[PDB]
C-alpha cells in the first residue's frame, strides 16, 4: 500500500530474536516453580488437590521450551490421578495466571501437545497439513530465485513426505511425476537427465532389468548412496550389458567383462553423476545466470572415463545378507501413526531398526591426523563412527534421523566374516580409522534394500585392506 | 506392572555399558569378550517384563511353574571352545535362580 | 473398510505339527525371493519369542471374572 | 556358459570360465 | 486416453512395468514444456466421475459485491479495514476484482491492475490507494505457491493413470480408489469451467515470476486462487495417502463455506480447529483393548534419559477420564453453519474402541483434512493487531 | 539384565518412599466385595446339595 | 540493544541451565511417548502472547 | 592367544564387581513390597511349599 | 540314488563353518590356520554323490 | 521371455522368469 | 589478584603436553594411559584463578573453610580396574593437603 509509511511505539518484543527465547523460558519455569511453592497451598481447599500439588515439582515434571509448557502427572499405585482434581488445579492455573497478566492456554484431553507435536497413548501422530506441498511462504513483492534451484523444493516435497507415511509406491510415483516435470527449461534447452535426481536421494522402481520396487526411499544421498544400490543389483548389471553388445576383453574388478565406461556414457548416467554436483546457487545478473547455464551445460557435453576417486573407492567393498535380526519391538504395538502393516517397508524397517528411544574444526583435525603428522589429546584417541567418518564427509542422513542407527552401528555390522578371517579383510592396527567408514558402507545396503534390516557381515575387499585406505589417502592429499 | 509401580529401584543397561568401556584390550585379535557381552545382553523383542513376571510367580508355585524357555538354551548343545557359549552359560546360571 | 484391510495385510505378513518327521513330509543380486526368506525368518523369530505365545490384548470372560 | 563369482565376469563356454 | 496416447513408455516406467530409461525420461521432459494451459483443463474434460464425487457448490461464489465499504483511511493517513464480525477480521476480503482490470498485450483475455490507478495513488488519490491497496495484497495472496498448479495437477494425471500397483511385499494389489471417485478433482474442473463458461482457453489466472494475471470475467473473485491451491492439495492427498473420501467430502465442504464467506483466510483462521477438536481430543470414549508402550525416565530426571521396557495390554479402566467436548465443539459449528461437519465427525469418532492401527490412521485421515494455507495480510496491519495489545495486571504490587 | 543392572535413586529414604507409594492404594482398597461375593457362594453350594 | 543487554542474557543462560534444569533446550520425542501413557496424564500449558507479556510494570522491574 | 585371556580375565573381574542394586533388593526390599501388596490382590496366593 | 530315499543322515556344510568362526588368531600373522582349512574344504553340494 | 501374469512386469532371459 | 601481581611464578601449560610425548605404548591397545591424562587433567590457563583462592584462604580458617567441590570426586564410587578413576584418585590426592 502506497504513501503508508509511518513509526508506532509499543510495549512488545521482537518477533524472532535469540536471546529473547532464553531469558522468557527462564520467566516461565519461576512462576511455574513458585506456583506449585507458594500459590499453590494459599489458595485452595479439597485436601486431594492440595496432596497432587505437594508431590510434584518443575524439576520432576514440568518441560518448556518457549511459551509453551507440559506438565506431567504420573500414575500412582492405584491406577491414575482422579481427572476432577487435575481439573480443580487447571482453574487454579488460569486463576493465577490473571494476577500478573499471564493468559493461560491450558489444555487436559487424554493426549500430549509440545513443540506442535501430537501423541495420543505414545502415537507420533503426523500433521500432514502442518507444511502443504503447493504452498510456499513469501514476504515481500520482490521476484523469487531463477529456474535451476525449484529442484531443491521439490526435493523438499519428497523428503517431507518421507517423514510422514504416505503410501510409499503412491509417493514414489508421484516424486517421479513431479521430478520429470520440473526438469527442462529454456535457455538447445538445459535438461537434467534422471540419475541426477537418483543422486539425490530419490530411489528408483525398477532398473537394468531387475524386479519391480526394490529399493526404499531409507537410501541415503549422495557417494554413500550411489554405492549402495550398485552393490546390491551388480551382478545383474553386469549381466544386462553384455545382454545388448558391452564387452569388452579385459575383466574390471567391479563390473567384469563389460565397459561400464560405454554404457554409463550412452545412457548419460556419468553426467547426471557430475550434473548434480553442480551449485544450484546462482552465486554473485541475467549474464551470471548465462555463466551457471554454461557451465551446467558444458558438464553435458564433456564425455567421462569413471565416477569420483572416492567412490570408486567404495566399490571395492563386498557384503552379504546372512540372516535377519531378532525384532526389536512389537509388531502390534502401534509406535507410529499412518506406518501399518498396509504401510510394508517402513513397518518392516522400524521394527527390525527400532525407533530412536534412549565442523570444520572436527573435520581439519581428522584430516590431518588420519594423514601422518585438546590438541594434545585428539593424536591418541578415537570418538564413535559417525564423528571418526565424517573425514570424508560422510553423514548419517536426514532420513534416518527418526531411527535407531546407533545400535546398528555397534551391534549389527560386523567387521568379520561369519566363516573366520579371509587373510583379504586385514585391517592395520595402524590406520584404524578405516573401520568407522566401513560401518558407514555396511549400513547403507542393510537399509537401502527394502524389507526387513539385515545382519550384515564382510565379505571381500578386492584389493586388500592396506591398499584400500591407501586410495582414501590419496583423496585426503588431493582434498 | 504393579510392582514397577511400586518398586524404588529401576533397570539400567547403560551400568553395563559404561564398565565395559574401561576394558584392557587390543584391536589385532579377531574375538573380543567384552564386545560379545554388549550384543548377547539384548533381548529379542526388547522386552525386561519377564524380570517382574518372575518376581510375581512367586505368589504362585500351585498353579504356575515358572521356567525358562527352550529357545535360550544354546542350539541344542555348544563348546567350552566358543566364546558365545560361555556367554550363554552366563546368562542361565545367573537366571536360573529366581 | 480399512479395520479389515488391515488385518488382510497383518495375515499376509504373519502365514505359515508335533510328530516325528517321515521321509515322505559367492555373492547375490537382490530379489523379491530373498526378500521373503528374510521377512519368513524375522517372523519366526519373533513369533516364537515367549511372552507373544501367551500374551493377547483383550480378556476373555475367565479372567474377567 | 554362465559368470564368475570373484569378478562377475560372464562367460559363455564351461572352458574359459573355468 | 489422451494422456496415454501422450505419455505411453513412461507410465509403464514408474509404475513397476518396464525398466527405467534415461531416453524416455527426457522424451517425456520434451513434452512436458510443450503444454498450453488450456491442454491441462483438455485432459481433466475427459474422466469419468462416479456419484460420491458430485456434491452441491454454492452459487454465491462468484457473485461478491466490491471492496468500497471494505477499507478506509486512517488518521495520520494509512489505509486500514474496517472490520465486520470481530476485532480479527484483518485479513483479505472477499469481492469482485474485474472492475480494477486492463487487458495485457498478445492475449485479450487476460489483465492486471491498471497503471492509471497506481499513477492517481502515487499522486495522491483517496480511492486509488484503497484500489492498488487491494489489488497488490490480492496478487500477494494468489502468490503464495510454489509453481504453477496446472503442473501439480497434470504430474496427477501422469503418475495415478497407471492404474492399481503391485506390492513385492503383500503380494497383492493394493485397493485404492481411482480418478472416478476424487471430489477435489470434480470440484476444481467445475469451478474452473464456471468461471469461463462460454469463454474458451479456461484458466482463472496465470501464474509467473514477478506478478499474476486475472481472468476478466465478472465470475472472477479473490477466493478462487487460494481455494484452488486448497483443493489441489486434497486431491493428491487423498490419493497417495489413502484417505477416507468421507473425510475428504468434508475437508472440501468446510473450504467451499470459506471461500462463500465475506473473508476466506479469516474463516480458516476461526476454524482451524474443527478436526482435532472433534477427533483428536474425543477418542476412546470407551476403550476395550490394545497395546500401548512402557517407558520410563531415569531416575537423575534432568537429563532426560529414557528407556523402552517392553508394551502391556491397555485395559478397561484407562478411557477418556478428562472432561466433555459436546457443549462447545457443537456451538462452533452451530455458529458457523457447520453442524452437519461436526455431528457427522462426533458419530463416526464414537465407533472406535480399540487401540490399533485402524484407529490411529483414523487421526492422521482426520487431521489431514484441515487447509493448510499461508495466511496473507498488509504488515500495516499485522503491526497494528498484534502490537497494540497489553497485558492486564489485576493484582499489581503496592507502592 | 535387571539382575546384572539395577540402581536407587540418589536419595532414597525408604519410609517416606514407601508411605508415598502405599498410600493411594489402600484408601480406596475394593478388596471388601470379594470378601461379599464369597459368602455367596458358598451359600449357594450349600443350597445345591 | 545487543551491547548493552549482555547480564540480563547471561544470568537467563544460569537459570536455565544450572538452577531449574526444566528446559530441553531429538529428546523431546520419548518425553511425550512417556506422558502420553496409559497411568498418566499431561496438561498442554502455552502462554498466548508471550511477546507482549512481560513489561515494566511487573517482570522487567523485578 | 595371550592378549584373548588377558581380556577375559578382565571382563570377568568387572562382571563379578559390577555395582548393582538389584541384589539387595530382593533380599531386602522385594519381601516387604511383596508382604504389603499380596492381601489386597484380586487372586489370594495359592502356595505349596 | 537309493540310499538317498532312505537315509536319514543329511549333510550340514555350514558345521565347520560355524566352528572354525571362533578361532582366536591375529591379524598381524600371515597363515590363518582357521581359514586355510576352508580354503581347502570349500564345503559345497557334490559330498553326498 | 516377455512378461509374468501376477503383476504386469516385462523381463528377459525366461531363466529369470521363471 | 593480589598475589598473582607480584608472584614470580607462572603457568607453563605445555609441560605436561611436552613430557607426555615421550610414553612407551602400543598403538594396538584400546586404553591409552599417555592419552587419559591430558583428557583427564586438561590445562586451560585459567587455572590459577583457582589456586591463588586456596593459597589466599590460609589467611581465614575461623570464618573460611575452603573445600573441594562436589562434582570432583568420581561420581558413585568407580572401580580401581578403571583407568579413569584411578587417574580421578591422583588428582584428589595430590589436591587435598592444599
Ligand atoms: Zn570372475
Ligand atoms: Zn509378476
Amino acid at each position: 500500500s502506497p504513501g503508508n509509511d509511518f513509526t508506532h511505539m509499543t510495549t512488545t518484543f521482537p518477533s524472532g530474536s535469540t536471546a529473547t527465547s532464553t531469558e522468557h523460558t527462564a520467566n516461565n519455569s519461576t512462576m511455574m516453580e513458585t506456583f506449585l511453592t507458594v500459590w499453590g497451598p494459599e489458595h485452595t481447599d479439597d485436601p486431594d488437590v492440595l496432596r497432587l500439588m505437594k508431590s510434584l515439582t518443575i524439576q520432576r515434571n514440568y518441560v518448556c521450551q518457549g511459551d509453551d509448557g507440559l506438565m506431567i502427572i504420573d500414575g500412582n499405585t492405584a491406577g491414575k490421578v482422579n481427572s476432577e482434581t487435575i481439573q480443580k488445579m487447571l482453574e487454579l492455573i488460569s486463576k493465577y495466571g490473571e494476577e500478573f497478566g499471564w493468559k493461560y492456554d491450558i489444555a487436559y484431553d487424554g493426549t500430549a501437545e509440545y513443540l506442535k507435536l501430537y501423541f495420543i497413548f505414545g502415537c507420533r501422530i503426523p500433521n500432514l497439513s502442518r507444511h502443504p506441498i503447493v504452498g510456499k511462504e513469501r514476504a515481500n513483492s520482490s521476484a523469487e530465485e531463477p529456474w535451476p534451484a525449484i529442484l531443491d523444493q521439490i526435493m523438499g516435497i519428497f523428503f517431507n513426505g518421507v517423514h510422514d507415511g504416505l503410501q510409499w509406491q503412491r509417493w514414489i510415483r508421484y516424486s517421479w511425476a513431479l521430478c520429470c516435470a520440473f526438469s527442462r527449461q529454456r535457455t538447445g534447452y538445459l535438461q537434467y537427465p534422471m540419475w541426477s535426481f537418483v543422486y539425490w536421494g530419490l530411489p528408483l522402481v525398477k532398473v537394468f532389468g531387475s524386479d519391480p520396487w526394490i529399493f526404499s526411499w531409507y537410501m541415503p544421498t549422495g557417494d554413500l548412496g550411489m554405492y549402495s544400490w550398485i552393490s546390491l543389483i551388480r551382478p545383474l548389471m553386469t549381466r544386462w550389458m553384455v545382454a545388448n553388445g558391452y564387452v569388452t576383453d579385459k575383466c574390471s574388478p567391479v563390473f567384469g567383462n563389460a565397459d561400464y565406461r560405454k554404457c554409463f556414457n550412452e545412457l548419460k548416467l556419468y553426467q547426471g553423476y557430475y550434473m548434480a554436483q553442480l551449485p544450484r546457487n546462482p552465486k554473485k545478473t541475467r549474464e551470471e545466470l548465462a555463466e551457471m547455464d554454461e557451465t551446467l551445460m558444458r558438464a553435458r557435453k564433456h564425455s567421462y572415463s569413471s565416477f569420483s576417486k572416492l567412490l570408486e573407492a567404495y566399490l571395492l567393498v563386498k557384503w552379504r545378507m546372512c540372516e535377519a535380526r531378532e525384532p526389536s519391538v512389537d509388531l502390534r504395538l502401534p509406535l507410529c501413526a499412518g506406518i501399518d502393516p498396509l504401510n510394508s517397508d517402513p513397518f518392516l524397517k522400524m521394527v527390525s531398526v527400532g525407533p530412536m528411544l534412549q565442523n570444520a574444526i572436527d573435520s581439519a583435525l581428522l584430516r590431518l591426523r588420519t594423514l601422518g603428522a585438546l590438541a594434545g589429546k585428539i593424536m591418541l584417541q578415537d570418538v564413535n563412527t559417525v564423528q571418526l567418518a565424517r573425514v570424508v564427509n560422510l553423514a548419517v542422513p536426514d532420513t534416518w534421523m527418526s531411527l535407531d542407527f546407533d545400535t546398528m552401528f555397534k551391534h549389527h555390522v560386523k567387521l568379520l566374516p561369519k566363516d573366520g578371517r579371509h587373510l583379504n579383510t586385514d585391517i592395520p592396527p595402524r590406520m584404524g580409522w578405516l573401520r568407522a567408514i566401513l560401518r558407514f558402507l555396511g549400513a547403507g545396503m542393510a537399509m537401502t534394500a527394502t524389507g526387513v534390516a539385515v545382519d550384515i557381515y564382510l565379505e571381500d575387499i578386492h584389493g586388500g585392506g592396506r591398499s584400500l585406505g591407501q586410495r582414501f589417502m590419496t583423496w585426503m592429499r588431493q582434498e | 506392572v504393579l510392582l514397577q509401580r511400586i518398586s524404588p529401584l529401576q533397570i539400567d543397561p547403560t551400568i553395563i555399558s559404561n564398565t565395559m568401556s574401561t576394558v584392557s584390550e587390543s584391536t589385532t585379535q579377531t574375538l573380543s569378550p567384552a564386545s560379545s557381552i554388549l550384543g548377547k545382553l539384548r533381548p529379542s523383542n526388547s522386552d525386561f517384563s519377564s524380570f517382574r513376571v518372575a518376581l510375581a510367580g512367586w505368589l504362585y508355585n500351585g498353579v504356575v511353574t515358572t521356567v525358562i524357555d527352550d529357545s535360550s538354551y544354546p542350539k541344542d548343545g555348544g563348546s567350552v571352545t566358543s566364546l558365545e557359549n560361555l556367554w550363554d552359560f552366563f546368562i542361565l546360571a545367573l537366571a536360573l535362580p529366581l | 473398510p480399512m479395520s479389515t484391510r488391515i488385518a488382510e495385510a497383518t495375515s499376509a505378513i504373519v502365514s505359515k505339527v508335533g510328530l516325528p518327521p517321515t521321509a515322505s513330509s559367492g555373492n547375490m543380486t537382490l530379489t523379491s525371493s530373498e526378500i521373503q526368506r528374510h521377512i519368513t525368518e524375522f517372523i519366526s523369530s519373533w513369533q516364537n519369542h515367549p511372552i507373544v505365545q501367551v500374551s493377547a490384548d483383550v480378556e476373555n470372560r475367565k479372567t474377567a471374572q | 556358459g554362465y559368470q564368475c563369482h570373484v569378478c562377475s565376469a560372464v562367460l559363455f563356454s564351461p572352458l574359459d570360465l573355468d | 486416453s489422451m494422456i496415454l496416447t501422450q505419455f505411453g513408455p513412461f507410465i509403464e516406467s514408474i509404475s513397476g512395468i518396464t525398466d527405467q530409461s534415461n531416453d524416455v525420461f527426457e522424451n517425456a521432459a520434451k513434452a512436458f514444456s510443450m503444454f498450453t494451459r488450456s491442454d491441462v483443463y483438455k485432459a481433466l474434460d475427459e474422466i469419468p466421475f462416479s456419484e460420491d464425487a458430485m456434491l452441491p457448490i454454492p452459487p454465491t461464489i462468484y457473485t461478491k459485491p466490491s471492496h468500497d465499504s471494505y477499507y478506509y483511511i486512517d488518521a495520520l493517513n494509512r489505509v486500514r479495514r474496517k472490520t465486520y464480525q470481530g476485532p480479527d477480521d484483518v485479513y483479505v476480503p472477499n469481492c469482485s476484482i474485474v472492475e480494477l482490470l486492463e487487458p495485457h498485450e498478445t492475449l485479450t483475455s487476460y489483465g492486471r491492475l491498471s497503471e492509471a490507478i497506481e499513477n492517481r495513488a502515487k499522486d495522491g488519490d483517496s480511492q486509488a490507494r484503497i484500489a492498488t491497496t487491494y489489488g497488490r495484497i490480492a496478487e500477494s495472496q494468489a502468490r503464495q505457491i510454489k509453481a504453477p498448479l496446472e503442473k501439480f495437477v497434470l504430474a496427477l494425471l501422469v503418475a495415478e493413470a497407471g492404474g492399481s500397483l503391485y506390492d513385492p511385499v503383500l503380494q497383492k494389489y493394493d485397493e485404492i480408489p481411482g480418478l472416478s471417485h476424487n471430489c477435489p478433482l470434480w470440484c476444481f474442473r467445475e469451478i474452473c469451467r464456471h468461471i469461463s463458461g462460454p469463454l474458451p482457453d479456461r484458466a482463472p489466472y496465470l501464474y509467473l515470476s514477478a506478478g499474476v494475471f486475472w481472468l476478466m470475467s465478472p465470475r472472477m473473485t479473490s477466493a478462487i486462487p487460494p481455494l484452488l491451491s486448497d483443493l489441489v492439495n486434497l486431491a493428491i492427498l487423498q490419493q497417495t495417502a489413502g484417505l477416507d473420501p468421507s473425510l475428504v467430502r468434508l475437508g472440501v465442504q468446510i473450504c467451499l463455506h470459506a471461500a462463500a464467506s465475506s473473508s476466506y483466510a479469516w474463516f480458516i483462521l476461526k476454524t482451524k480447529s474443527i478436526f482435532p477438536q472433534n477427533t483428536l481430543h474425543s477418542m476412546y470414549e470407551s476403550l476395550e483393548g490394545g497395546y500401548c508402550p512402557n517407558l520410563e525416565w531415569l531416575e537423575p530426571r534432568s537429563d532426560y534419559k529414557f528407556m523402552y521396557m517392553g508394551a502391556m495390554p491397555l485395559s478397561t479402566k484407562y478411557a477418556r477420564s478428562a472432561p466433555s467436548n459436546d457443549k462447545k465443539a457443537r456451538e462452533l459449528g452451530e455458529k458457523y453453519g457447520l453442524s452437519s461437519v461436526v455431528s457427522e465427525l462426533r458419530r463416526r469418532t464414537k465407533t472406535y474402541s480399540k487401540h490399533d492401527f485402524t484407529s490411529v490412521r483414523y487421526i492422521r485421515d482426520a487431521m489431514a483434512c484441515t487447509s493448510g494455507i499461508f495466511l496473507v495480510r498488509t504488515p500495516t496491519e499485522t503491526v497494528l493487531q498484534e502490537y497494540t495489545q497489553s497485558p492486564e495486571i489485576k493484582v499489581p504490587i503496592p507502592q | 539384565v535387571a539382575l546384572l543392572s539395577g540402581k536407587y535413586p540418589p536419595d532414597l529414604v525408604t519410609n517416606v518412599w514407601y508411605a508415598d507409594a502405599i498410600y493411594p492404594m489402600y484408601a480406596d482398597t475394593e478388596v471388601f466385595s470379594n470378601l461379599q461375593r464369597d459368602v455367596i457362594t458358598c451359600e449357594a453350594v450349600q443350597t445345591l446339595v | 540493544q545487543q551491547q548493552v543487554s549482555a547480564p540480563h542474557t547471561l544470568t537467563a543462560d544460569y537459570i536455565n541451565y544450572h538452577m531449574n534444569l526444566s528446559t530441553t533446550s531429538e529428546k523431546v520425542i520419548p518425553l511425550g511417548v512417556y506422558a502420553s501413557s496409559p497411568p498418566n496424564q499431561s496438561i498442554n500449558i502455552d502462554i498466548s502472547a508471550c511477546d507482549a507479556s512481560i513489561t515494566w510494570d511487573f517482570f522487567l522491574s523485578v | 592367544t595371550q592378549s584373548l585371556v588377558s581380556s577375559m580375565r578382565g571382563t570377568l573381574g568387572k562382571l563379578k564387581l559390577i555395582k548393582s542394586m538389584t541384589p539387595m533388593y530382593l533380599q531386602q526390599l522385594a519381601p516387604v513390597e511383596l508382604a504389603v501388596i499380596a492381601p489386597m490382590l484380586p487372586f489370594p496366593p495359592f502356595q505349596v511349599p
